[PDB]
């Protein structure tokens, strides 16, 4: 394992400077991306907003999608 | 969006309906012909494809003689003719006929209207019931109708503004009975039950309005001023907006105790309003005044478990919290131990409106109080006394049993009051 200079034995003499594809306080970490889910699933088109219900009747499926 | 469905049952139900619906058509500039010269009204109406705004209410009764007046009066182009449901014969001041004989064949016609009325509102806040406990239509149908509303809708909020039999003033002899039978059907089916008596509002007409010729057309004009002050937050912008759900949440401690009183203030003629200033602290003192109660009950015999307050007009919160602070120090006013709080206060920038030819005064400040007190166990005991006074002789029974009933219905509905009596002392535990 010579010609390799392993990390477990590299005195602080040897040390590396991190380069761009890596986070560091000097260069800016530009924006990232995530997936935002469909919305609240329903039987009509999924929506983000919750609405009132006329027929409450615990455990029943009644809506007025058409407004 | 913020939409409610108003119901009117019996005669008094529609005789207040002619007052409330004379108020809203006036409070939104709605001409009697439907039209006018958003959401300011969408609580109570619905535009059609042609100009008009039709109310989302239901006038239901077994007497054509009171419904046809609406069909002939100036407010006839308003209602969809189908909503004004009537009947061939009446209940004849008998709880049976309103519950077993006649009521059974028209409800389906009523419900098909309610269903057609539910879809047309996108968000339903809750039903409003204007009942008249003491007759056949008001009590018998109101009983049968409230049940069916619980099966079809369940936990939806149904308020109850039901005029109750008065101690002294009583225009009937059998109204003890059809009142008792009604209790179980309202208790287990209505969400909140405001009460008010025809006598209690008489004296308020005597002292305050000073109209020595009071009739029903006067009393109905008062209840309009209550609900307009109550549903202002549904259709008028104002600090501390308060809806129906917020209303019953912090007012009904137990599922059983949902009876409460009402008080409006100020109630002043058009001339003493010139001998006056009507400060927010003065009004709210006259609101908690027992003489300004809309029920013949005494608040100084019981304890306040919760109070609601709908102010209206040029009012700011700094003044509400200040006057309320005084009453909390007042010793005349008690409070049960387990509510150091006890006020849910509401404000509305829109002052109440006055009806031309009305008896109140144009004022820029008003207060409508509703309090859930335990003193209401009084007005609930006189009925317990008179019912047993007559039922010990089987008087008038052959009518009830002769129309598809038996005797058990009396004892059930009798005990339902007995159990409900002790609850009004249980909650006054103080330990
Ligand atoms: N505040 C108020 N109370 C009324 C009015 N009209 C009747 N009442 C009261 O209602 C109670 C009787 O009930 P009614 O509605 O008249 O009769 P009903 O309940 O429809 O039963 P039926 O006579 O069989 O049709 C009495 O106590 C009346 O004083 C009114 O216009 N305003
Ligand atoms: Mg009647």
């Amino acid at each position: 394992k010579s010609a390799f200079n392993f990390t477990q034995t590299t005195p602080v003499f040897m040390d590396s400077a991190p380069r761009w594809p890596k986070e560091n306080p000097t260069w800016p970490k530009n924006m990232k991306a995530t997936m935002g889910y469909k919305g609240i699933q329903s039987n009509y088109l999924p929506t983000n907003t919750v609405t009132l219900k006329a027929v409450e009747v615990p455990g029943t499926t009644e809506r007025n999608f058409n407004f | 969006m913020r939409e409610v469905i108003s119901i009117h049952i019996g005669q008094a139900g529609i005789q207040v309906g002619n007052a409330c619906w004379e108020l809203y058509c006036l409070e939104h500039g709605i001409q009697p012909d439907g039209q006018m010269p958003d959401d300011a009204f969408n609580t109570f109406f619905s535009e059609t494809g042609a100009g008009k705004h039709v109310p989302r209410c239901i006038f239901l009764d077994l007497e054509p003689t009171v419904v046809d007046e609406v069909r002939t009066g100036t407010y006839r182009q308003l209602f969809h003719p189908e909503q004004l449901i009537s009947g061939k014969e009446d209940a004849a001041n008998n709880f049976a006929r309103g519950h077993y004989t006649i009521g059974k064949e028209i409800v389906d016609l009523a419900l098909d209207r309610i269903r057609k009325l539910a879809d047309n509102c996108t968000g339903l806040q809750g039903f409003l019931v204007f009942n008249a406990v003491g007759g056949g239509t008001g009590s018998g149908l109101g009983s049968l109708l409230l049940e069916r509303l619980s099966v079809d809708y369940g936990k939806k909020s149904k308020l109850g503004f039901t005029v109750y039999p008065s101690p002294q003033v009583s225009t009937a002899v059998v109204e003890p009975y059809n009142s008792v039978l009604s209790t179980h059907s309202l208790l287990e089916h209505t969400d909140v039950a405001v009460m008010l008596d025809n006598e209690a509002i008489y004296d308020i007409c005597r002292r305050s309005l000073d109209i020595e010729r009071p009739t029903y057309t006067n009393l109905n004009r008062l209840i309009a001023q209550v609900i307009s002050s109550l549903t202002a937050s549904l259709r008028f912008d104002g600090a501390l907006n308060v809806d129906i759900t917020e209303f019953q949440t912090n007012l009904v401690p137990y599922p059983r105790i949902h009876f409460m009183l009402s008080s409006y203030a100020p109630i002043i003629s058009a001339e003493k309003a010139y001998h006056e200033q009507l400060s927010v602290a003065e009004i709210t003192n006259a609101a908690f005044e027992p003489a300004s109660m809309m029920v013949k009950c005494d608040p100084r015999h019981g304890k306040y478990m919760a109070c609601c307050l709908m102010y209206r007009g040029d009012v700011v919160p700094k003044d509400v919290n200040a006057s309320v602070a005084t009453i909390k120090t007042k010793r005349t006013i008690q409070f049960v131990d387990w509510c150091p709080t006890g006020f849910k206060c509401g404000i509305n920038y829109q002052p109440p409106t006055v009806v031309p030819g009305g008896d109140l005064a144009k004022v820029q400040r008003a207060v409508c109080m509703i309090s859930n007190s335990t003193a209401i166990g009084e007005i609930f005991s006189r009925l317990d006394h008179k019912f047993d006074l007559m039922y010990a002789k089987r008087a008038f029974v052959h009518w009830y049993v002769g129309e598809g009933m038996e005797e058990g219905e009396f004892s059930e509905a009798r005990e339902d009051l007995a159990a409900l009596e002790k609850d009004f002392e249980e909650v006054g535990a103080e330990s």
